[PDB]
DNA sequence: GCTACGGCTATACGG
DNA sequence: GATTCGTATC
């Protein structure tokens, strides 16, 4: 019904941290087959954030889909099912010491198909050294949520490169650091990854308050409008922006990650653009004014 | 093709079987915990299991949820078994209160912890304890609603060890919960109450009627009321009630009807080895019934304890003191058996037929209570630390060793008495070192 | 060469027909195998008496062909951890496998008694998730040791003991697939020795046929002893002191029995007793209890169970 | 209570890597330390109240700037600052000159429990990012600081063994002679021996034994010495002895073992002694 | 002495202990000395068993005085043993040198390095103190390279893989199939090596008899991955890996891992027994699965 | 081509 | 199981 092939050490590279961000979101990841691109995404378990990967047909060289043959009609045909973030994460990453010349993904969900096939995603790697090695992973049909967040935005906007943002992201902890504010002055942007402390019953201390903060100046911003403090959360930061470079695509310019938010209570957008992917973050954040 | 309880399930606040002061004071405090300034940060539900605990939060959340909620409906319920790739096994939790925490405006979603972490192991026990402390003391100026059910059932022995703790012998709030966190201004806590027979009787008689069709094809429809009114009898839990119903009418034969066994309270093992139980008129198999089904209390030196305690209040002090003679003589021989089953098995024996041959109409006992050996404990720690100090003082303004035998005997009143009228005539410690002995 | 299956699995029934004993029970699961709607069970009773058995089969009868890939047994033999639990019931239920319209899968859990309070909520988690798709089926021997919210979800079905009637047409059934010699007077000790027991019944036959082939209560008796509950019941129950002491000395002294052995069923005796009054029985209970701590201090002389016979028979002729 | 200093780590290497060093040191061996700012000096304490304590001496001259104001004796500031909040804004200083830069590390004391405001500067390539740090600290009572104290160390058994510079021929060979029980999973006592120049590490257990010893040139500077301690401890004094020139190991026989470790900035001289009790008795 | 030994190649000899690694971290270990050499023999649990062979052509001092008996038998602790030879012999100007020794019954196993700076003596007490397929009933036999194996057992690991299953089967057009379906959290996972000549160098399926090159009928070995995962350790520096099974289902690997230029590498023999395998059904999806 | 350091993993510890 | 106070129902 369904086949998607990866021959491509970057793009394999890129495919196999968007499924691993993707299993540290949720520990189950949806994926919805159309007939344009794969779109893979996945909601926590609050419904607090929210980050959708977009693997349009470019990106693989073949993409033969036959939806007529979890099928769900907006016509358009969609097709999605839900798969084990740990289960899919631990068979696309790449051996050492074997380069994987080939990573085809594909169900066949047909009378052809026996039961061992049946409600079993299959999943094809050809390793250069002509070893091959096919996993079975069970699925289960669901059906996708179109969530209107990019068109409803589409408020300032914020354009910045993702190379210090990476630094900075990567420099901190998640243990010992759980929140982001991101606040944009007229002049500078500052971004400080911070925790707020806990009193006890004595006025005790049971947390404490460690701010690491970082401030840049206009001319490293990109893009600017402000048409302001916003604040979310940290690891699903750290994660969706360690997705993109692993891609690494040096003649390609981008590089760079675009913002949008409206008030302290509507979430905010997170994005990022690639040759054949598109990456979406949404995050809620925090409304106290 | 789906289960009773499942297909059965309440559709409004009507079909919930509670009582109504138990759904009055629930509704009051969930809506005084969705107002901007509430007291109360957090709720806590207590109870038996299948005592409309979850299901009732969910019936107010869809009519609270919609009505507080801002513009720009459920609960969101903390998953334990997820297994995130980058999250440790006790950080879960936090990240889950991190997350449902931006839960406050135009987001608004009560938070209902059915299913708590893993507390059997220490240290995501106290994970979990510190991080509800945390939410307690948060300096946030709003926070989305909290509510956390409990259920109270014993944990069954496991492993054979005498470092066995409160959460290794019973499943409750109080084992899982210290006592800062019960004991806060922000915390409300509802404890819940076994279903009545009559809303079991009334919800049985509503799912038959619902199921009309079936029973009269079976021709059960004439033996239903007698079912419905033994199964509301044996048993409070409004699931297993459903599930023993639904396995009697999809039977064809003459299988006999069962239920759970819910386990016997503290006071009420109390109750029933003194004053003894109805139905069951043999002492005998009472208290074979009572060893082999409840043997984690009966198995403990508090129910001893317990039972020296409360046995006075049989008819409130009036009876023969042969009989306390005898009752007490027999719990002292039962202390020197280090603990075999056959010294609890005696003493329970000993005292029931004790207070059985005493038995007469009309009496009228008194109320039982917990005992005090737990006070009497802290006041020798507060004694203790007293003697410590004293010791300290008298070994480092001059050298004096005193043994701590001698201050409980003579130091401990001598000593004050020295230290008053050489002050008042005129060191450090002048009260009588853990308070003066009354009576 | 030795390629022989003892009798016990050789003759392990594969069909509910097979299964004697709880006649309303064995109609019940045929009912519940022949409609599908297998709902949450908790199997209690004495070991050996058809709970393992009798889930096996409703499993087969009730998936066939999907045996296979339909049911996940996990015993006491498997890691039953909080991650385990977790990780596979989870993967279990979650799977999408197409099944008749009335059939769902089958989670054998075989002595759930024996598996920790942690695993025991991860299993109230799962039951209340995937409830719709798979069933969860509990074998144990008392089911004290399964939590009450589980026990919330489940049809608790009570195992009696096995009669000797029951018993005794299994082993006749035995008998004739077999054909080996036998005594009526052979088949009664055989049931009497047994206990209610199938198991044993079936281990002490096939000894008794492959150590002395004709089957009578001489041979029996001579392979297999009188159960010690029996005959310490007898010790306790005499009237005179000399009568208790000579079946004591000739019969658990003579035999071999260890002294604690002696000392922990005459509580259990003791603790089963009729026709017994109140302050008599904890009296004996007592006087065991006494003589328990001394035994387990060291001394575990016949002289100590001496004594406890003679204040025993003192406490029941008074003074 | 007024505290502020600036560390410029390309403009004095040494003295930046003695402090380094002294930060990873107090991190390997227990969460939080103690920061004694003294208006000359500035030691950094490790106090676990068997196991160790770490009291390394930094001189005023060693940081650009040292204004130490407080209402205590000789201006006496200490505090308690957990370790790896620390640890992390070094190691990220000391990449900032690793991806290349001069900048100066601004550290302020900025409000009993405070935090200090370590603020760097960074330039990618000519861009300014500003690295602002806050590490929440407690300030140790005047009495609690007095109940803390360097414990002497008698003289009278207690021989000093002049280990080799691990610049020199004999140093690299030393040091592997120090790590040789390090690559032993189940050791958890070192018995060392001195008789008097020999040093030999005796690892005698219920069915195994070990003998290594030092067959090249050593000095004493100016009889049997033994003492046995665990092995944790003499992981840090050979992490201690690979980052100092100027290393004296001093042995009490059946009482303790010293690690001294000196710098000599000349000037006032840092110096790092590790205090190591015996884990049990010969 | 009765034996000794010197050598100067310390990381052939860390490499070859640490082959044992995979099996018991601390038990016991038992040498065999004899003329040709030193041999360390490793059993677990009676179901597997490993076992190195360092040639005398690897020392350079071997003596073996002894005579009352053909070999010499030594039970010890291998974890201190792995210690012992972890020195790295660092500082190429001077090679740590390595003394083994042994003095018969009642000795200690003594181990002295010398760098003629630094002496070590190392002494271990002695303790006090099978799985072979016969060479006639053998049903398949593989020649793999070593890196492809060991790529494979370690996809197996990383996914999970608690049962393990092995298929070879011969064709009549000289195609072969080699493949590692495996039991895990996955499901049903097959891992099939190449049949060019590089890396499956040979694969031969016999009739039970080890003559006879029969076609069309394949081998299964149902194994338990715990066993399978302890070549995995020796398969790293191995340059070709033979494979070899009988109908009595056990397993032989046979390390070749081809420094003296007489010693012919170290020769390290793995023997498995094989599941029972109680589920008939089980092969049937196997070959159901191998067939498509 | 070699070394340092970060990430992955096996093992001991703790409660 | 017991007591004490408050309701709903017959
Ligand atoms: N009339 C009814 N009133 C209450 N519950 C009902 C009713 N009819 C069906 N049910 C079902 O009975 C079950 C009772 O579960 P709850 O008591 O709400 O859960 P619980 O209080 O958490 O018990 P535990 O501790 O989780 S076993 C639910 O599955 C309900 O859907
Ligand atoms: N009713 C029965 N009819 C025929 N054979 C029986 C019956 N009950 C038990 N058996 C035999 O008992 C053996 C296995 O019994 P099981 O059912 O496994 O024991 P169990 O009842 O599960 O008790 P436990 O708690 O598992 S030890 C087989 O040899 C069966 O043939
Ligand atoms: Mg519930
Ligand atoms: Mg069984």
């Amino acid at each position: 019904s369904f086949k998607a092939t990866i021959t491509e050490s970057g793009k394999q590279n890129i495919w196999f941290r968007a499924i691993y961000v993707l299993s540290t979101i949720q520990d189950d990841i949806k994926i919805t087959v159309t007939t344009n691109e794969l779109i893979a995404w996945s909601m926590n378990e609050t419904d607090t954030t929210l980050c959708q990967v977009r693997f349009q047909k470019s990106f693989f060289e073949e993409y033969e889909f036959k939806p007529h043959e979890g099928v769900q009609v907006i016509s358009h045909k969609l097709y999605s099912f839900r798969v084990n973030g740990r289960h899919l994460t631990t068979i696309s990453r790449k051996p050492d010491g074997d380069g994987i010349k080939s990573f085809t993904i594909a169900v066949n969900n047909t009378s052809t198909c026996p039961e061992s096939l049946a409600n079993r995603l299959i999943v094809v790697i050809e390793m250069d050294s002509l070893i091959v090695k096919e996993y079975c992973p069970q699925f289960q049909p669901i059906k996708y949520d179109p969530i209107i967040i990019n068109l409803k935005y589409k408020i300032n906007y914020i354009c910045c490169n993702s190379t210090l943002l990476k630094n900075f992201l990567d420099n901190c902890n998640v243990n010992v650091t759980d929140e982001v504010k991101l606040e944009i002055n007229v002049h500078r942007l500052s971004i400080t990854a911070f925790t707020k402390a806990v009193y006890g019953k004595n006025n005790d201390l049971l947390r404490n308050a460690l701010s690491m903060s970082n401030t840049i100046s206009t001319l490293d911003l990109e893009h600017y409008c402000l048409f302001k403090s916003i604040i979310f959360k940290l690891k699903d930061f750290k994660n969706f922006i360690t997705i993109g470079p692993s891609w690494k695509t040096t003649q390609d310019g981008n590089d760079n990650i675009s913002l949008w938010f409206c008030h302290p209570g509507d979430p905010i957008l997170m994005q990022m653009q690639k040759p054949g992917v598109k990456l979406e973050l949404v995050e809620v954040t925090d409304s106290n004014i | 093709g789906e289960q009773w309880y499942e297909k059965f399930k309440p559709n409004c606040l009507e079909q919930v079987a509670i009582h109504k002061r138990k759904l009055k004071d629930v509704q009051e405090a969930l809506d005084a915990m969705f107002l901007p300034n509430a007291k109360h940060r957090i709720l806590l539900l207590s109870g038996p299991s299948g005592c409309s605990k979850s299901t009732v939060i969910k019936e107010l959340s869809k009519i609270l949820v919609p009505k507080y909620r801002q513009n720009s409906h459920k609960v969101t319920e903390f998953r334990g078994d997820c297994i995130v790739n980058d999250l440790p096994q006790m950080e879960s939790f936090s990240e889950f209160l991190k997350g449902a925490r931006y839960l406050v405006m135009s987001n608004l979603s009560l938070i209902l912890i059915e299913d708590l972490p893993n507390v059997f192991h220490i240290d995501t026990r106290r994970r979990f304890q510190q991080l509800i402390l945390q939410w307690l003391y948060s300096s946030e100026p709003l926070l989305p609603p909290l509510v956390i059910c409990i259920t109270e059932c014993e944990i069954p022995e496991n492993d054979n060890n005498y470092r066995k703790f409160g959460i290794d012998y019973t499943f409750s709030a109080e084992t899982i919960m210290n006592k800062e966190i019960l004991m806060h201004p922000r915390l409300k806590r509802i404890k819940f109450n076994p279903i009545n027979s009559t809303l079991l009787k009334k919800h049985l008689k509503f799912i038959c009627v619902q199921n009309m069709k079936m029973l009269k094809e079976k021709n059960k429809w004439n033996k239903r009321q007698e079912v419905i009114d033994y199964i509301a009898q044996e048993t409070g839990d409004i699931r297993s009630a459903i599930t023993t119903l639904q396995f009697w009418a999809t039977s064809s034969g003459s299988l006999p009807i069962s239920t759970r066994e819910s386990t016997i309270s503290y006071f009420h093992a109390i109750g029933k080895v003194i004053h003894g139980s109805h139905s069951t008129n043999n002492d005998n198999e009472m208290i074979n019934n009572l060893f082999e089904n409840s043997n984690n209390l009966l198995s403990k030196e508090d129910f001893k304890l317990g039972i020296l305690e409360n046995y006075n209040t049989f008819n409130k002090g009036e009876f023969s003191i042969s009989d306390a003679s005898s009752i007490v003589d027999c719990l002292s021989e039962c202390d020197n058996m280090n603990g075999l089953p056959e010294s609890n098995e005696y003493g329970l024996r000993e005292v029931r037929k004790t207070f059985r041959n005493i038995s007469k109409q009309g009496h009228n006992h008194g109320t039982v209570y917990f005992p005090r050996e737990w006070k009497v404990r802290k006041l020798q720690n507060s004694f203790k630390v007293q003697a410590e100090d004293w010791l300290n003082v008298s070994l480092y303004k001059y050298n004096a060793v005193h043994s701590f035998r001698n201050i409980t005997l003579e130091f401990g009143y001598y000593a004050p008495l020295i230290r008053k009228c050489q002050s008042y005539k005129k060191i450090d410690v002048v009260d009588r070192i853990g308070g003066p002995i009354e009576a | 060469l030795s390629l022989q299956l003892p009798w016990v699995e050789k003759y392990r029934p594969q069909v509910l027909s097979d299964i004697v004993g709880n006649k309303e029970t064995i109609d019940r699961l045929q009912q519940i195998a022949k409609d599908g709607n297998m709902p949450h069970m908790i199997i209690s009773g004495m070991p050996g008496i058809g709970k393992t058995t009798s889930v096996h089969c409703l499993a087969h009868e009730l998936l066939g062909r999907s045996y296979a890939d339909g049911v996940l047994e996990l015993n006491a033999s498997d890691d039953r951890g909080i991650d385990v639990v977790r990780n596979q019931i989870k993967h279990f239920a979650q799977k999408k496998l197409h099944l008749p319209p009335g059939k769902h899968k089958i989670v054998i859990l075989d002595e759930a008694d024996s598996m920790t309070a942690g695993a025991q909520q991860a299993l109230r988690r799962t039951m209340e998730l995937y409830s719709n798709s798979t069933r969860f089926a509990f074998a144990c021997n008392q089911s004290n040791k399964i939590i009450e919210p589980l026990q919330s979800r489940c049809a608790i079905l009570r195992y009696s003991k096995l009669s000797d009637e029951d018993v005794l047409k299994r082993l006749l059934q035995i008998i004739k697939l077999e054909d080996v010699k036998y005594t009526n007077d052979g088949l009664e000790a055989i049931i009497f020795t047994a206990e209610g027991d199938m198991r044993q019944a079936i281990n002490n036959l096939q000894s008794t046929v492959a150590g002395h082939g004709l089957v009578n209560a001489d041979n029996v008796f001579k392979i297999v002893d009188s159960p010690h509950p029996l005959i310490v019941k007898k010790m306790l129950l005499a009237s005179n002191l000399e009568d208790s002491i000579q079946i004591l000395r000739t019969d658990l002294w003579k035999k071999g029995y260890s002294s604690i052995d002696i000392v922990t069923t005459s509580f259990r005796v003791t603790k089963n007793l009729a026709q017994v009054k109140e302050s008599v029985r904890l009296e004996m209970i007592k006087e065991i209890g006494l003589t328990h701590m001394r035994i387990l201090e060291g001394v575990g002389t016949y002289l100590q169970l001496a004594s406890m016979l003679a204040k025993i028979h003192k406490l029941n002729n008074k003074a | 209570m007024k505290l502020k200093l600036i560390v410029n780590g390309c403009e004095a290497p040494d003295d930046y890597k003695l402090l380094r060093t002294t930060i990873n040191t107090v991190a390997s061996l227990r969460k939080t330390a103690i920061l004694r700012f003294n208006s000359e000096r500035l030691t950094i304490i490790s106090t676990p109240k068997d196991t160790g304590q770490l009291w390394c001496t930094i001189p005023h001259d060693v940081f650009r700037l040292y204004t130490v104001i407080s209402a205590r004796e000789l201006n006496t500031i200490t505090m308690e600052c957990n370790c790896d909040s620390l640890l992390s804004v070094f190691k990220r200083y000391d990449r900032v000159m690793n991806q290349g830069s001069s900048s100066n590390m601004t550290i302020k004391l900025q409000s009993p429990i405070c935090a200090l405001g370590i603020t760097f500067e960074e330039i990618v390539h000519n861009k300014v990012i500003m690295h602002s740090f806050k590490v929440p600290v407690k300030l140790l009572f005047r009495a609690q600081d007095t109940r803390i104290q360097e414990p002497m160390i008698n003289y009278i058994q207690l021989m000093m063994y002049k280990l080799p510079p691990i610049s020199g021929e004999f140093g690299s060979a030393f040091h592997g002679f120090i790590r040789r029980v390090e690559r032993y999973s189940n050791v958890n006592h070192i018995h060392l021996m001195g008789v008097k120049v020999e040093l030999k590490i005796i690892v005698n257990e219920l069915d195994w034994h070990l003998e290594i010893c030092w067959n090249g040139p050593l000095d004493s500077v100016i009889s049997t010495h033994e003492v046995i301690i665990r092995c944790k401890d003499w992981k840090v004094c050979s992490k201690l002895y690979a980052a100092f020139e100027e290393v004296v190991l001093a042995i009490s026989h059946d009482e303790s073992c010293v690690f001294h470790c000196s710098l000599d900035r000349g000037r006032e001289r840092g110096q790092i002694i590790y205090y190591i009790a015996r884990s049990k008795g010969l | 002495n009765k034996f000794s030994a010197s050598t100067v190649h310390l990381e052939h000899i860390t490499t070859a202990l640490s082959c044992l690694t995979p099996f018991g971290s601390k038990d016991d270990v038992l040498i065999f000395i004899d003329a040709d050499g030193l041999s360390f023999v490793r059993e677990n649990n009676h179901v597997i068993k490993i076992q190195l062979l360092l040639s005398r052509e690897l020392f350079m001092s071997y003596s073996y005085r002894n005579e009352t008996e053909d070999h010499m038998k030594l039970c010890v602790k291998i974890n201190h043993i792995l210690d012992s030879v972890s020195v790295m012999n660092r500082n190429s100007d001077d090679i740590v040198e390595c003394t083994l020794s042994y003095d018969g019954h009642g000795s200690p196993f003594v181990l002295i390095f010398e760098d003629s700076f630094i002496s070590e003596r190392v002494e271990y007490s002695t303790y006090l103190i099978g799985l072979e397929l016969d060479r006639e009933r053998i049903s398949f036999e593989a020649i793999i390279k070593g890196e492809a194996l060991h790529s494979a057992l370690k996809d197996l690991k990383e996914i999970g893989c608690k049962e393990c299953y092995v298929y070879a089967k011969t064709e009549a057009n000289d195609e072969n199939v080699f493949a590692l379906i495996s039991k895990s959290q996955l499901g049903f996972s097959k891992i099939k090596l190449p049949s060019n000549r590089s890396i499956l160098e040979k694969l031969q399926v016999f009739d039970g008899d080890s003559t006879t090159v029969i076609d069309g009928f394949a081998v299964i070995g149902f194994f338990d991955f715990t066993s399978f995962d302890k070549i995995r350790k020796s398969t790293k520096i191995a340059s070709k890996v033979l494979f070899r099974m009988d109908v009595h289902g056990v397993l032989s690997v046979n390390i070749l891992s081809q420094l003296p230029k007489d010693y012919p590498g170290i020769v390290i023999e793995v023997c498995m027994l094989e599941k029972e395998s109680i589920d008939e059904a089980a092969q049937t999806e196997i070959e159901l699965l191998m067939e498509t």
